[PDB]
């Protein structure tokens, strides 16, 4: 058991990857204004995964969420350079609350399917992870509609599991 | 059922019609009208126990209202009863004949209660003293033309001193009666008969023998100093009506000792602890010792200067008394414990009970305008307590903050710079009243009044009497202070106010607004925008005609309400 | 962790609420307790023990997002819960509850047409003004569908998402074309409820829907031809709920229209007459029925028989059927209006009935049934109403007086007398909004104000305490004592009026602990204009003025200075501003 | 002056009625609960209630709510002393007072309130006294009802000859949350339980300070007794004039003496409370428990109650001696402390979870309110010093006293 | 008791 | 009472 | 348009409630308690509809138990009433002989039959036979 989160802007590939990793193709997906849950059983850890979607209307209530979670998931997208700022004022408004202050954080770099998606270093000095404290922090690079990626960011999360 | 109730009640057995008694008086119990068995269960009434007479007795005393003409049928049994030589069963016939209220009964009744107040055994006589004034509550004169106010006087002339408190108390209940024709009281020969009289009887009686001198007054300073030193050892009884009651002839007979010498002090430093040592008392209890220092501290306020401490609430009293000590709180703040009341009450509006935080801040109110040296310190306290953003919290803040505002004009234009950044979003109308007074009055330190009176401006027809008044009053205020800023918005208040709107007490000021700036807006400033005289507070101290007789009721109705004891009874 | 049987058998035990909230909250803390280990077992009971600790009227505002969770799970006796707990513990202003959307969404392509039935029912009970914009997409391909069981969920989920946003009922007109044809009869209903909805929010929908009216016409006609059924039968009486629904969409039809009048008149005719009246059942149709045919254009014999059927209502021992006469004939009080008059008696003996809704009802058709011929007689009867009511109609039929009497008033002397005679006899139950409209009207007046400002001084010097009533007369007095005092600008023989009198009853107006400083208001107002109407006796409520202005009201401690200002330093400018305000519809 | 003594429960129906003077109807009682409900349904509630021209005196026990109305202007101080003597009564007669005591007595307590009352003056309420013609098991009352000392049945007879004491403190404390000490007084009640053969008369001395001043000792160990209230069995007049405690005891347990004095001095337990309440998320509290007292006594079974929020969940203590119950009944953390020596300190740390959707009302702050109770340790240092049994009989009886500190009420105010 | 008494009575 | 007593004098002049 | 529904039981004590219209907790709390004590407050010949503030309040007695309803002012007054009957009698059909201990102990169920018969106010299934087998059928899903 590992309760997770996939937190979010809007047209990340969430629910893309949340129905990549559990049953494994790439379904024709509305944008999610509520939650989604599938139980991943992958490195036989069964990764409870609160998929939440990121429309403004929704963004308030992650904090309903951000209780008893062992670890993020916040999935920006390659594709925004526009909206990296916000992603970035998304991830500091949110890892400096009590509540989810010992979970890990898994950040993917989805999308990545042209020369405008960045790879993993240009995100990571945009959101500014370097600048973190207490954090396991460990941005990996997925795509989605290919499953590249995927399950070597949750083997690095089933690695950081126990102690 | 109730015919073979009455069928074991016609019996020749005496345990079956005494369980038929006992399964009366438990249907009585129940609450069944038994009232149709009546006649049955009075010839199962001249019997050998005793055990059940006192239920036989019982059911007469509950129906006999009801079975008026039937009741007829016990009379040569209560006279029959009141020779046997057991003193508890005539004294159980004296107080049954007494609790019938039946006029065609209590006529032949008068001579067995003339044999039994002269009787021998001090519990029939401590039994009918009190029966004499049970006859009087009936009929009046039937008493006096048998003439048993001479025996009633004549028993306090008596010794074993629980049948003079019991007569004493009957004899209050008589006198308390007539229109004051002859009046009962006497020399102070018989005063130090009762104060002798004071020191043996019970717990009780020393209630009723303190509520004889509440009637009494001296004539003389030794005379008051000898009765005071006497019932001034009852300040250290345990039974709390006992000490209130103590502090009842206390309190009236310091009316008449002197200043200059040294039993006045000495007489005010025995009569403190015991008023704070009620409040050690059950909940109930101290709510009337809590009105009762509230109406002493208002005649002698020389007491319970020194004690602050003893009337701050605790959590877990009721909200009968954590009321009741917020005003004991506001009686006795001066300059030597601002620092503790003003602490105390933040600490008190910080609950959920908000009749009690209504009260809190109201109490800051008050202790602000009692002492003039702390009001810079109350107002802090008050923006300490809007700026927590709690709704009505600030509805009662704002009001405070206007009874501020008019008593202390001066030096507190330093506070408004806070109040204009309020969230204007406030609703209930004894405090948007205020706030439009706070903006009209200071309306020169506040440089953007005239922007946050429109969004005042939107509704202006349908809010209430006293926020379109007050917005007609505030508005040609800041226009008279500053016409150049404000032109047209004068203009589209007297539109608003004199075409549009209905209510006549708003078209008067309207139109007395419109015709004074259209007529002479020079000297305005000397009609409207004028020093206004320094304002009479409301004194709560209540009127020294009435708190004198108040004084004589403590530890009644009369004092807990603090009304007289004429408006409240029918 | 213990059942629900257990919780509510152990709450039944328990004697003081003060003891119940132990027991709640000993039971409460397990539950919280058990939602922080995310259990997925014992979930369901715990959520139905909070929903039962919720309806005791306890806090169960942190059971939320274990209701969510129940709402996304895979079992159907989870699920079931979840939808319960969505319905019971938000609402639209939850703002937790948009987390229900996509819940929604997914259990409405649900494979199970039981699921399928929760995700339109919690949508149907407490959707949003927000749900409703993403789920009116997936609620209209519900409603396109060929299973019964929810075309009637749809269609009522589709009257939800009109109700909230009623900007979105144009993407059902293409939906509901047709469908007046369903053997199935809850389908059937809730398409009428449907149709109602469309029919009752915009008029732009009527004239494409007063087309399916002869279809419906012999829907109506056939559900009463088909006597028995198994089903729908109740009493004997054959589908009263799509029968009383029918005739709603047909009274809601029509109501401006001719041809389809013509065309309902003959299923109105028939159940008019051919319907069994003895049970409640048959009450309720004819009820209906009535209600039909009073608000369309109808046949002039319909409503004959509809009279006669509100008289046959009318005298019914069955208090149901006396409250139904009489809100049918509250509701056709102008529509065949001179019938309506000739039950009067019926109608004011109700007021001597011993119900309250009898009672308001009795007095709400009598409010609304006065005309202007027989106001001067049921007045009479009004007003020994006034006399004799509860203390919670006093209010409401001092209202109804002066909203009667400035309607249809033969005269301006008995409205007058009317109008003062309820402020004498109702005083504290008159409504203090009334005092703008009363001096409205007594300033409409232009011909008798001595006659009104003598029966006010002469009711005000009995009684003070009635604050509407000095309302009314500090005013009068403040814009017309110069009638009340003629010509004494000194001593004359003693006439009842003495200008100074006058003067001490403002005196005890201002001083009297009865007074809500309205009054007070009012009070002041009226000295400061007895400065110029009087010349007699002035500069003595001057020292009244002066000596009001440090009184603790602030809107009197104004009111008293900025007239002492007036009096002290601009005296001649006094009478320039005092002049008679003037008078507005 | 009552007028109608009732016993109502916590629904309105009447348990027992008895009305003493028939100035108020006995349909009067109906009205009483409604009234009550809407009196408490608006915040305005008080023990005297009003339905037109009836005053309702009431007090509120376990089940019963003890209602005895009257209609002048009543002695409100004599009825609700007359209404917890009769609660004292029933409570001396039958060992608990619910519903199951009133249902199944009425056999006595008609009786009863036939006696202790008569027109609404009570008049007879000393229950060891009340036992002797008044049973639940007659004959002539004793001359105890009639005479001066009425509280007292003469001829009493025991082999032994044993005076037991209780000097019972109670310290009261109300610390305010800024760390200083508003109310720090001190509540105590010699609590006898006499056994002695015949009418002695004692005379109890404690180490008063008027009497140590009076006689010349003014430098030695004296409690300054501010107040005193005695039972009705010390004779008040020769205590009022040169401090002599002189009475003749009654037979069983009663309160002989209440005495209140203040103290600045330190409090014996202090509770240093923190609170790192994050909002949605969690609290914690360190509190720490530092016994001030003297090292040699030992503070039997302290329970400190903690105010923990309304809806926190799951739990974890960490300790260092003393169990740790979380009573969610009350929301509150009782950590006991079994034997909490003077001079140590004991350090407890609380963490719950908090519910991450907010509540939706405010809740209040109670106090940290702790339980102690130290013996053989009296704060104020109350001395007795002798107890002189005088009885013409003349015989050597065997004094005894013990000495309890207790909690009044305890409270500390809270962050 | 008062609760054991069913509803309608069919 | 689990507790002990102490023993009191009895004259004490 | 049915607004709400309060099972209520004779003492006072609320066994079931169902809010059509979505107003705040505090005022569900003060409308219940208004409403319990207009209904427990009125006589037994006394037409069962209550003028309740633009609300004609149906109410009708069957045990112990009150039920309630608020129709909106345009409606059918008399078959209000009959739908609290037809809900009385889906209650019985599920159960067999409903006492008011089966709707207290098993209050989820009572839900669920109110769900399937009153969906957002308004009436959903006018016979009585296809809700009691929609919703056996439903529990016989399990
Ligand atoms: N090329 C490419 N497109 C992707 C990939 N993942 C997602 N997308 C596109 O992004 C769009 C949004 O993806 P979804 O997962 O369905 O929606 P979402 O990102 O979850 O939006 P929310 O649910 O509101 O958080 C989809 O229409 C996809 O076409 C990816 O890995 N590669
Ligand atoms: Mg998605």
């Amino acid at each position: 058991e590992m309760r997770i989160l996939m937190v979010g802007l809007d047209a990340a590939g969430k629910t893309t990857i949340l129905y990549k990793l559990k049953l494994g193709e790439i379904v024709t997906t509305i944008p999610t204004i509520g939650f989604n849950v599938e139980t991943v059983e992958y490195k036989n850890i069964s990764f409870t995964v609160w998929d939440v979607g990121g429309l403004d209307k929704i963004r308030p209530l992650w904090r309903h969420y951000f209780q008893n979670t062992q670890g993020l998931i916040f999935v920006v997208d390659s594709n925004d350079r526009e909206r990296v700022n916000e992603a970035r004022e998304e991830l500091m408004r949110m890892l400096a609350e009590d509540e989810l202050r010992d979970a890990v954080l898994l950040v993917f770099a989805n999308k990545q399917d042209l020369p405008n998606a960045m790879n993993a270093a240009e995100i990571t000095d945009k959101l500014g992870l370097h600048s973190l404290r207490h954090r396991n922090w460990y941005i990996q690079a997925t795509c989605a509609t290919s499953g590249d990626g995927l399950y070597e960011g949750l083997d690095w999360l089933s690695n950081q599991l126990r102690n | 059922e109730i015919f073979e109730l009455k069928a074991e009640l016609n019996s020749d057995k005496k345990e079956k019609k005494k369980e038929a008694v006992k399964k009366v008086i438990a249907s009585m119990t129940v609450g069944k009208d038994v009232s149709a068995l009546f006649p049955d269960v009075v010839n199962c009434m001249q019997t050998d126990n005793l055990e059940l007479k006192k239920l036989v007795y019982l059911y007469l005393m509950n129906y006999a209202k009801s079975q008026p003409d039937m009741a007829i049928m016990a009379v040569n049994t209560f006279v029959k009863d009141c020779e046997d030589p057991n003193p508890l069963i005539r004294a159980l016939a004296v107080r049954t004949m007494g609790c019938i209220r039946v006029d065609k009964i209590t006529e032949y009744l008068c001579e067995p209660l003339r044999k039994c107040l002269k009787d021998e055994d001090p519990y029939v006589r401590k039994t009918a003293a009190v029966c004499v004034a049970k006859l009087h509550d009936i009929n009046a004169q039937l008493v006096e033309d048998q003439g048993f106010l001479d025996t009633l006087k004549d028993l306090i002339s008596d010794s074993n001193p629980m049948v003079v408190a019991n007569a004493v108390a009957a004899l209050s209940e008589i006198a308390e009666s007539h229109p004051s024709s002859n009046l009962l009281d006497l020399n102070p020969q018989s005063i130090n008969k009762l104060l002798t009289a004071l020191n043996e009887c019970t717990e009780w009686g020393q209630i009723f023998i303190l509520d004889c001198l509440a009637n009494y007054m001296p004539k003389d300073d030794r005379e008051a100093q000898s009765i005071c030193e006497r019932v001034t050892p009852r300040l250290s009884h345990a039974n709390s009506a006992v000490v209130l009651s103590a502090v009842k002839v206390l309190m009236k007979f310091m009316e008449m000792l002197s200043k200059d010498l040294d039993y006045y002090g000495t007489l005010l430093k025995k009569l403190a602890p015991p008023l704070v040592t009620l409040l050690s008392a059950e909940p109930e209890l101290q709510y009337v010792a809590l009105r009762n220092i509230n109406l002493i501290v208002q005649k002698r306020p020389e007491i319970l200067k020194h004690e602050m401490k003893v009337f701050f609430v605790k959590y877990n009293d009721p909200i009968y008394v954590k009321l009741e000590k917020l005003d004991i709180m506001i009686r006795l703040a001066s300059q030597a414990n601002i620092a503790q009341v003003l602490a105390e009450l933040r600490e008190y509006a910080t609950e959920v009970d908000v009749d009690f935080v209504r009260k809190a801040v109201r109490a800051i109110g008050r202790c602000a305008i009692k002492v003039e040296q702390s009001a810079e310190r109350c107002v802090s306290t008050l923006l300490d307590l809007i700026q927590t953003k709690v709704n009505y919290v600030v509805q009662e803040a704002i009001v405070v903050i206007k009874d501020i505002f008019r008593k202390y004009p001066n030096k507190y234009e330093s506070v408004i710079a806070t109040l204009c950044e309020n969230l204007d979003s406030l609703d209930e109308p004894e405090a948007r009243a205020a706030m439009i007074w706070i903006v009209g009055e200071y309306a020169e330190r506040i440089d953007n009044a005239d922007e946050l009176l429109e969004s005042f401006l939107e509704g202006f027809h349908d809010k209430s009497t006293q926020v379109q008044l007050q917005l007609l009053t505030a508005i040609v205020k800041l226009f008279l202070k500053k016409p150049t800023e404000t032109q047209e918005l004068v203009q589209q208040v007297l539109s608003l106010a004199t075409q549009d709107s209905d209510n006549p007490d708003l078209r008067d000021r309207g139109y007395i607004y419109w015709r004074l700036l259209s007529t002479d807006p020079v000297a305005a400033k000397e009609v409207v925008l004028a020093e206004k005289p320094l304002i009479s507070e409301e004194t709560d101290l209540i009127e020294p005609t009435l708190l004198d007789e108040l004084i004589c009721y403590i530890g009644t109705l009369a004092s807990v309400y603090h009304k007289p004891p004429s408006a409240f009874v029918e | 962790p213990i059942r629900l049987r257990e919780l509510i058998r152990t709450i039944r035990t328990a004697r003081t609420q003060a003891e119940e909230r132990e027991m709640i909250q000993k039971e409460c803390a397990a539950i919280r307790s058990s939602f922080r280990e995310e259990d997925n077992t014992y979930r369901c009971r715990n959520v139905a023990k909070l929903l039962y600790m919720h309806m005791l009227g306890y806090p169960a505002h942190f059971g939320q997002l274990e209701c969510l969770k129940l709402i996304a799970s895979q079992k159907f006796t989870d699920k079931r819960i979840g939808y319960l707990g969505a319905m019971l513990l938000l609402d639209e202003r939850q703002d937790v509850h948009l987390l229900m959307t996509n819940c929604i969404k997914n259990d409405l392509n649900h494979s199970t047409q039981f699921v399928q039935g929760l995700a339109l029912c919690t949508l149907g009970c407490m959707g949003s003004s927000e749900m409703c914009r993403d789920l009116a997409g997936e609620v209209e391909k519900l409603l396109k569908t060929s299973n019964s069981y929810l075309r009637k969920k749809a269609a009522l989920c589709a009257v939800h998402v009109i109700r909230k946003v009623p900007e979105l009922m144009e993407m059902f007109l293409p939906a509901t074309k047709n469908l007046l044809n369903e053997k199935n009869h809850g389908v059937l209903h809730t398409s009428v409820v449907l149709l109602t909805e469309m029919c009752e929010r915009s008029p732009d929908m009527l004239a494409h829907f007063r087309k399916l009216v002869p279809q419906l016409v012999r829907i109506l006609k056939n559900l009463i031809m088909s006597g028995y059924s198994p089903e729908h039968d109740v009493s004997g009486i054959s589908d009263p709920f799509l029968q009383v629904r029918i005739l709603r969409l047909l009274r809601i039809l029509g109501r401006n229209d001719d041809d389809s009048s013509e065309a309902m008149n003959d299923i109105l005719a028939q159940v008019a007459t051919n319907t069994e009246t003895s049970k409640n059942v048959g009450n309720a149709i004819l009820y209906e029925t009535v209600l039909t045919i009073m608000d369309i254009k109808s046949e002039s014999g319909l409503r004959v028989l509809a009279i006669n059927i509100l008289g046959r209502f009318l005298l019914n021992n069955d208090k149901n059927i006396r409250y139904v006469a009489l809100t049918s004939l509250l509701k056709t009080v102008q529509t065949d209006h001179n019938a309506v008059q000739r039950h009067r008696s019926t109608i004011v003996d109700c007021l001597k009935d011993l119900d309250v809704s009898i009672k308001r009802r009795a007095m709400e058709l009598s409010f609304a049934l006065v005309n202007g011929n027989n106001i001067r007689g049921m007045m009479k009867e009004l007003l020994y109403f006034l006399d004799s009511c509860e203390p919670e109609f006093k209010a409401d039929c001092a209202s109804g007086i002066f909203l009667a009497a400035e309607k249809y008033a033969p005269s301006k002397r008995w409205h007058i007398d009317t109008i003062m005679r309820v402020l004498t006899t109702a005083g504290s139950y008159v409504r203090d909004d009334a005092v703008p409209n009363l001096i409205q009207l007594i300033t409409n007046s232009v011909e008798m104000h001595a006659y009104t400002v003598q029966r006010l001084y002469k009711a005000i010097l009995g009684d003070y305490s009635q604050q509407p009533l000095v309302q009314v007369a500090a005013w009068c007095i403040g814009e017309y004592g110069d009638l009340l005092v003629s010509g004494q600008c000194e001593e004359e023989e003693p006439i009842q009026v003495t200008e100074d009198e006058v003067l001490d009853i403002l005196e005890s107006v201002l001083i009297s602990n009865m007074s809500t400083s309205v009054t007070r208001g009012y009070a002041l107002t009226a000295i400061m204009k007895l400065s110029t109407r009087f010349t007699c006796t002035v500069n003595r409520i001057k020292k009244v003025v002066s000596i009001y202005g440090s009184s603790i009201d602030v809107e009197l401690q104004q009111r008293a200075v900025e007239y002492n200002a007036l009096f002290k330093k601009y005296d001649h400018m006094r009478s320039a501003l005092l002049e008679r305000m003037p008078v507005m519809e | 002056s009552a007028s109608a003594v009732y016993v109502l429960d916590l629904k309105g129906k009447v348990l027992i009625c008895r009305n003493y003077r028939g100035d108020v109807d006995m349909s009067e009682v109906e009205h009483f609960m409604p009234i009550l409900m809407e009196k408490e349904e608006e915040g305005m509630l008080s023990p005297i209630l009003a339905h037109g021209g009836v005053r309702f005196m009431w007090i509120k026990h376990n089940n019963l709510y003890l209602v005895a109305t009257s209609k002048k202007n009543a002695c409100v101080s004599l009825v609700f002393s007359f209404l917890y003597k009769v609660v004292q009564v029933f409570s001396e007669y039958f060992k608990e007072l619910e519903e199951e005591s009133i249902r199944d007595n009425f056999v006595i307590i008609y009786e009863l309130l036939d006696e202790l009352m008569d027109f609404g003056y009570p008049q007879t309420t000393d229950s060891k006294i009340l036992q002797e013609y008044i049973t639940q098991e007659a004959p002539r009352p004793p001359a105890t009802v009639t005479n001066a000392v009425s509280w007292r049945s003469e001829g009493i007879k025991y082999r032994k000859n044993e005076v037991f004491l209780d000097v019972i403190e109670a310290v009261n404390l109300l610390v305010s949350a800024n760390g200083n000490v508003l109310r720090s007084e001190i509540v105590g009640s010699i609590k006898m339980r006499v056994f002695l053969s015949g009418m002695p008369e004692l005379r109890l001395g404690l180490n008063d300070k008027v009497l140590f001043d009076n006689t010349g000792r003014g430098k030695s160990k004296s409690v300054e007794l501010e107040d005193v209230k005695f039972h009705q069995c010390v004779r008040l007049s020769r205590f009022e004039n040169d401090r002599t405690i002189s009475f003749i005891p009654p037979d069983g347990e009663f309160e002989l003496m209440s005495y209140r004095l203040n103290t600045h001095v330190k409090p014996l337990i202090w509770i240093e409370s923190v609170i790192e309440k994050h909002s949605h998320s969690r609290i914690e509290y360190m509190v720490k428990a530092k016994s001030q007292f003297k090292r040699r006594s030992t503070a039997n079974n302290v329970e400190i109650h903690i105010p923990v929020p309304n809806d926190a969940d799951s739990p974890k203590f960490k300790t260092t001696v003393g169990s740790v119950k979380w009573v969610p009944e009350n929301s509150e953390i009782v950590w006991s402390v079994k034997s909490f020596p003077g001079g140590k300190e004991y350090l407890m740390r609380a963490h719950f979870g908090l519910p991450s959707v907010e509540a939706e009302d405010k809740e209040g702050k109670p106090p940290i309110s702790v339980k102690f109770e130290i013996p053989y340790f009296t704060t104020s240092g109350i001395q007795v010093r002798y107890l002189k049994i005088i009885e013409k009989s003349g015989y050597q009886a065997l004094p005894w006293v013990r000495y309890i500190t207790q909690n009044g009420d305890y409270q500390l105010r809270t962050q | 008791k008062g609760e054991n008494t069913s509803l309608l009575h069919p | 009472t689990s507790y002990d007593y102490c023993r009191v004098p009895m004259e004490d002049g | 348009m049915i607004h709400f529904i309060l099972l209520f039981s004779r003492q006072g004590k609320l066994r079931l409630q169902k809010w059509y219209i979505t107003l705040p907790d505090k005022e569900r709390k003060k409308i219940t308690r208004e409403i319990v004590q207009i209904i427990l407050s009125r006589g037994h010949r006394t037409s069962s509809f209550v003028d309740w503030k633009e609300l004609k309040l149906v109410y009708k007695r069957y045990a112990s138990l009150y039920f309630c309803c608020a129709i909106e002012n345009q409606d059918n007054e008399l078959l209000t009433l009959e739908i609290v009957h037809r809900y009385v009698e889906l209650l019985d059909k599920y159960f067999g002989n409903v006492c008011e201990l089966d709707i207290i102990f098993n209050f989820e169920k009572a839900y669920f039959i109110l769900d399937e018969f009153i969906i957002g106010g308004e009436i959903q299934e006018t016979s009585k036979k296809i809700a009691v087998k929609a919703i056996e059928d439903s529990d016989m899903l399990q």
